[PDB]
RNA sequence: GUUAAUUCCGAUAACGAACGAGACUCUGGCAUGCUAACUAGUUACGCGACCCCGGUCGGCGUAACUUCUUAGAGGGACAAGUGGCGUUCAGCCACCCGAGAUUGAGCAAUAACAGGUCUGUGAUGCCCUUAGAUGUCCGGGGCUGCACGCGCGCUACACUGACUGGCUCAGCGUGUGCCUACCCUACGCCGGCAGGCGCGGGUAACCCGUUGAACCCCAUUCGUGAUGGGGAUCGGGGAUUGCAAUUAUUCCCCAUGAACGAGGAAUUCCCAGUAAGUGCGGGUCAUAAGCUUGCGUUGAUUAAGUCCCUGCCCUUUGUACACA
């Protein structure tokens, strides 16, 4: 009946993730196909372990369909290893208790801390003289 | 050149300015070049307002 | 106009327009005390104000 | 009637101002108004050597220009178009009036 | 390397010493009140003489300062 | 011979030519008021333990 | 939820960290676990917090050198996977566990400096970095040119590292280094 | 200097003691199997895929780079 | 129950290429043995019936994003192109390749040269790759 | 299977060319000159025969099969873009070009160039970079 | 003493100051609070397809909205709080809360150098040529020439690898030109390929384009062999550009398959999204990146010190130099 939708971003270095959690049974899925294969499957437990620190009776209630896009794997699988997170506290906040917010804030943020709260570093700008942002070329004396 | 840049500086500062400076550089008393540099006032060379501050010619 | 030049290279040309017609200005009126021009482009008037010192000169 | 107007322009400032003021025109003749949009800015990067000669340390320049369009949608007839654009335009600022 | 130089340092004396009553330990007032005093012009430079106006308005209440 | 850890107390400072090496007070800790002075290679910081070889020969002081 | 697992495997629990030295600067259990030796990172903005990283993360990232090889950090956690593997396999015990026995035993005590040598005993830190590079040093050097893998050359060297078996490169340069330090002082 | 002569095929010697050491070592990979077998890895791969098939052996983890094989339990 | 997007691709692109050899009606060219796929390939593809896996797979990206050209399969199939001495660069797949597999796939009803240009995937291709999805799904559990 | 059998030829003599027997077959037929590994595929794909094997397992009617199709390659099935030597200044016909052939229709090219005195014949003559490469830097190797 | 700093504190015959530094400008980050959006989207709703109520769709249309996208105004962090170290000064270290507890560049100055450019100029003195021209045009050649030495880089020496299939992700940009003759490309046919022939889109958040980029990830083949590493050299053919490719413009196919087994003396650069690997845009461009300038992706070891080496700076000292 009434709309328990949240959107949520959560990004790394540039990919984006936006999850969106409504009222259901417990199904995540990315781009429309769930986490289990999600390649590069080596990491997977990098995705897995929000679901694995709070438990699936947390995510039973709430089904959540997340969008991704920009940069490379690595920063779209932590990009939506922090949206899922961010997109359940903020659903628990703004529709349950938030002591259960406060709860999973707690575990969530003991283990890691980047699920919540984004990696603020982009890659630095190249400079002239050299082939990176730091490194310059080599220098020929006599 | 000293006679028409002090006459240039006391213009411009009569006619009001924080600061000025004037740059003649040549073959001016001599074959060999030199520079003369007639300054007073406040200046700012660096940053931004070098841009909406001084104006250069 | 059916020519339909694009922006960026509109831009570049109208600033190509503003510098060939300053240095134009610069060896005309140097005599007179040029000090510059601004260009207010209208649609279908185009007004060109050069600002300098003796302009009865 | 609905009419399209697009602004572009190298400075901020006076872009805001010229938009904003015809949406105050807009809004004094009591006109439904799209908001001023937003196209993403173009950067001219024109990357060229300090040095007219060739020597030196290798000194490299970052010229940039920049173009910000701005545009406003509105519903009218052509005359009301007319009057409120032939009114109050900075010099620097580019107009373009589109009518489909 | 945080030091503040001479022109957040000078500004800061003045405006206890002038406005010693408006001003107490809390950042974020005294921010406000040395906006609503002076016309320091970036906020950067607004945010170094508050800053530095705490600091010594906590050397004030607790010693004398030279 | 012992080996034998002992807990670092205080730092005193850079030594070395280049500078890569920290001397360091440290006290033995299972008889914790003998403490001496030793040049140590490394990153330190205060209150880890070094596995000293030998307890007996010590590093000049500056 | 509890019981906090390495790949899938390993239980980080029942794991001794034997000389206490080392207690602070290997990063093990019980707050330190993680599912993977993958992380964001930020571990190299101020001093000490290398040491907070988990001892199989900077494993991890020692292991990734020689030009070829800069940044394939997926690809030193698969090579981390499979030699956890061969050494549950091969000793019948915690993996984990055996990593530790590999940095204590290959950690270097005492080494030599300029101040001819002085010999100056090292930072706990020091000795837990030049200990897990020695033996990925090891372990590439002896998968290099080979037909033995380098998944578990690693595996191998640990096994010898840490039984202090003198067949490791770790433990031979260890005791090279104590050698060294031991004629000058 | 140093060369290896890795057979391409099996002698029937060699299979033979395929047969009775490999399913009795604490590792079986096709690196250590071809160590101290003086084979080819490729061959290596092709019996310990073919000693799968007969089912005297568990794989523990298997990868495009390298397959990690066990023995048989003895209880 | 099941959809495409529920499962792995990896085997589903070799059991659908398993379905397409048993089906047997797709018109493999003449010339598959002696072509080579790219310009930036250095050998042929050690799988003989290389065809019916490009073309499921192609199926599977006509599924999963419609209305790819020639082109954009060359895109999609393209890689490194080692110069040799010159270091590598992106080089797009072969256009012949694509164009016989996009023509199969229209001969068999499953794609569709569309309005707007480009092959759309019509719902008797949509049938058989869910139902191989499903039986991808089924064979694993 | 995976046992030798017998009559495994350890080495053969083909086109008068030895063969490592105990690679495999796609690389053994490599040492042949005027054939490489592209070549090679192609003509163990005329001649219907799985890649798999090895040069001393397969028989000696198919190994002659596969060196009528290299020594004919038009006759099954193998195009003319596929070729070494097409469109030949002498004879005009497409043909692949096989270790002694090889090397005495390069001879003979280049014998065609040095007899019509052509620069690029003067530059083989001469021993230099024939190709139009800078030769101020590079090549001081077999040049003293 | 302290700092990135003639940055401050503090001694003090100095006290008040200006330029530099810093402040400033552009940029990266953070806002579920503001502004707005059919050239950006989301969520619902209704059809349509497919699978067994539900699931998927960049399949299609519209009711709200601005989280994602775009970019304006604001705000936001100052060593502010705590605890040490330090005249308790300047400041430093650690930690909480936190988007951040040093983001990166631009501008940069009393002065000098006989550093470079007269080949950027209708900037230019003087000299020289000025009709058999050193002016200007046209044709050909050279600027590539190869016993040698040096510098910037690319490819590599492989199993952490190569090969072949499979899966799956970006951000900078640019794009039809005054003269001026040359744009990015979808989609459809032919061909192995480079490419060729057709109608279309685009002066651009509108089309290429959701830029299906590589590395990476998954599965084969290989098996320590100068081997499927490496791809130089060289032959034969096929296409494009241009008026014209020969001294091979470039690209493609087949074949040939060289040193190279990790590099002595010496030496370059760099400390966090950094180095390195990796590809992609821009400039040059008829053809065109082994370069340069930008952009993203994968992403570390070590260090939070010192004057030992090399630089320069300050103080003191010496001078018969002061065009130093
Ligand atoms: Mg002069
Ligand atoms: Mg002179
Ligand atoms: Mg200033
Ligand atoms: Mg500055
Ligand atoms: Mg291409
Ligand atoms: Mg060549
Ligand atoms: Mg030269
Ligand atoms: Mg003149
Ligand atoms: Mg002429
Ligand atoms: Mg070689
Ligand atoms: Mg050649
Ligand atoms: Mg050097
Ligand atoms: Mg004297």
């Amino acid at each position: 009946g009434p709309l328990q939708s949240v959107q949520v971003f959560g990004r790394k270095k540039t990919a984006t993730a936006v999850a969106h959690c409504k009222r259901g049974n417990g199904l995540i899925k990315v781009n429309g196909r769930p986490l289990e294969m999600i390649e590069p499957r080596t990491l997977q437990y990098k995705l897995l372990e929000p679901v694995l620190l709070l438990g699936k009776e947390r995510f039973a209630g709430v089904d959540i369909r997340v969008r991704v896009k920009g940069g490379g794997h690595v920063a779209q699988i932590y990009a939506i290893r922090q949206s899922i997170s961010k997109a359940l506290v903020a659903y628990y906040q703004k529709y349950v208790d938030e002591a259960s917010k406060k709860e999973i804030k707690d575990i969530l943020i003991q283990y890691d801390r980047t699920l919540l709260v984004a990696d603020p570093r982009r890659c630095e700008s190249k400079k002239f003289g050299g082939p990176g942002a730091r490194a310059r070329y080599q220098k020929s004396y006599r | 050149v000293r006679r028409a840049c002090y006459g240039v500086l006391r213009f411009i500062m009569e006619s009001g300015a924080k600061g000025c400076e004037v740059v003649v550089s040549g073959k001016l008393r001599g074959q060999r070049a030199k520079s003369m540099k007639f300054v007073d006032g406040l200046m700012i060379h660096s940053g931004d307002p070098v841009n909406y501050y001084v104006d250069t010619a | 106009m059916a020519v339909q030049i694009s922006k960026k290279r509109k831009f570049v040309a109208d600033g190509i327009f503003k510098a060939e017609l300053n240095e134009f200005l610069t060896r005309e009126l140097a005599e007179d005390g040029y000090s510059g021009v601004e260009v207010r482009v209208t649609p279908t008037r185009t007004e060109i104000i050069i600002l300098a010192t003796r302009t009865q000169n | 009637h609905r009419i399209r107007i697009t602004l572009t322009s190298r400075n901020v400032k006076s872009l805001e101002k010229v938009c904003a003021d015809l949406i105050r025109g807009a809004k004094e003749k009591n006109l439904k108004v799209k908001g001023p949009v937003r196209m993403p800015t173009k950067t001219l990067r024109i990357t060229t050597r300090k040095t007219p000669c060739g020597e030196g340390s290798k000194t490299w320049d970052r010229f940039q220009m920049r173009i910000h369009k701005r545009l406003i949608d509105l519903h009218s007839p052509s005359e009301i178009v007319k009057q409120i654009t032939s009114i109050s335009i900075e010099p620097g600022v580019e107009v373009e009036v589109t009518i489909a | 390397g945080r030091v503040r130089t001479k022109t957040v340092k000078k500004a800061a004396r003045v405006i206890i010493e002038k406005y010693y009553t408006r001003l107490g330990n809390d950042f974020h007032t005294n921010k406000r009140v040395c906006e609503e005093i002076a016309i320091i012009p970036s906020k950067k430079l607004r945010n170094k003489i508050a800053g530095y106006v705490t600091h010594l308005m906590k050397r004030i209440q607790r010693g004398p300062v030279r | 011979q012992p080996i034998k850890l002992a807990r670092v107390t205080k730092v005193l400072g850079r030594t070395g030519s280049q500078g890569q090496c920290t001397q360091v007070r440290v006290e033995f800790m299972d008889d914790t008021s003998r403490s001496i002075i030793r040049n140590v290679k490394g990153p330190v910081r205060e209150g880890d333990v070094l596995t000293l070889l030998e307890s007996e020969r010590e590093a000049r002081r500056l | 939820t509890p019981d906090i697992k390495l790949f899938g495997k390993w239980s980080t629990d029942d794991v001794q960290i034997n000389d206490i030295s080392l207690q602070d600067y290997i990063a093990v259990k019980e707050k330190y676990a993680k599912y993977l030796p993958h992380s964001a990172g930020r571990y190299a903005a101020k001093r000490f917090r290398k040491a907070q990283c988990p001892i199989v993360e900077r494993l991890t990232n020692s292991m990734m050198m020689h030009g070829r090889n800069n940044g394939k950090k997926l690809m030193t956690v698969r090579i981390v996977k499979h030699a956890f593997e061969i050494i549950h396999l091969l000793t019948g015990e915690n993996p984990l566990q055996v990593l530790v026995n590999a940095i204590i035993n290959s950690g270097p005590r005492e080494d030599s400096t300029r101040i001819r040598r002085q010999a100056v005993d090292v930072s706990p830190l020091r000795r837990v970095n030049q200990a897990i590079w020695l033996l990925c040093t090891g372990a590439r050097e002896a998968a290099f040119r080979n037909i033995k893998t380098i998944a578990e050359c690693l595996a191998d060297e640990l096994i010898n590292a840490a039984k202090g078996s003198s067949n490791s490169y770790a433990i031979k340069k260890k005791d090279e280094l104590e050698r060294v330090a031991k004629s000058n002082r | 200097r140093d060369k290896l002569n890795n057979l391409v095929l099996f002698d029937k010697a060699t299979y033979d003691k395929l047969c009775k050491e490999v399913p009795n070592y604490k590792l079986i990979t096709p690196a250590v199997v071809s160590e101290r077998l003086k084979i080819r890895g490729s061959l290596a791969r092709a019996a310990l895929q073919e000693l799968l098939s007969k089912g005297l052996i568990k794989l523990v983890s298997k990868h495009r780079a390298q397959v990690i094989y066990t023995r048989n339990t003895k209880g | 129950g099941v959809t495409v997007k529920d499962v792995n691709q990896q085997e589903f692109v070799r059991a659908l290429a398993a379905f397409l050899k048993k089906s047997g009606k797709l018109k493999v060219p003449e010339w598959v043995d002696t072509v080579k796929l790219a310009k930036h390939k250095e050998l042929a593809p050690y799988d003989e019936n290389w065809f019916y896996t490009r073309a499921a797979s192609t199926a599977r990206h006509l599924y999963l994003r419609g209305g790819a050209g020639v082109g954009s399969m060359t895109k999609i199939y393209g890689g490194r192109q080692r110069n040799g001495v010159m270091p590598s660069h992106f080089s797009r797949g072969s256009k012949s390749v694509a164009r016989r597999v996009l023509q199969a796939l229209e001969g068999l009803k499953m794609v569709e040269k569309d309005q707007d240009g480009g092959r759309k995937l019509t719902p008797q291709g949509q049938r058989d790759l869910d139902r191989i999805a499903g039986q991808v799904a089924a064979a694993k559990k | 299977s995976l046992v030798i059998p017998e009559k495994f030829q350890h080495i053969l003599r083909v086109l008068n060319t030895n063969i490592d027997g105990r690679r495999k077959i796609a690389f053994a037929i490599t040492a042949i000159k005027g054939v490489g590994r592209r070549y090679a595929h192609v003509v163990l794909r005329k001649a219907d025969i799985d890649l798999t094997k090895r040069a001393g397992e397969l028989t000696e009617d198919e190994v002659e099969r596969v060196i009528t199709i290299m020594q004919n390659p038009r006759q099954y099935k193998i195009p003319d873009w596929f070729l070494n030597r097409q469109k030949d200044v002498k004879d005009g016909k497409y043909s692949q070009v096989l270790a002694n052939g090889l090397d005495n229709k390069l001879r003979e090219d280049l014998e065609r160039l040095k007899k019509i005195r052509a620069h690029r014949g003067l530059r083989h003559f001469w021993g230099l970079r024939v190709r139009g490469q800078h030769t101020k830097t590079t090549g001081r190797r077999g040049r003293t």
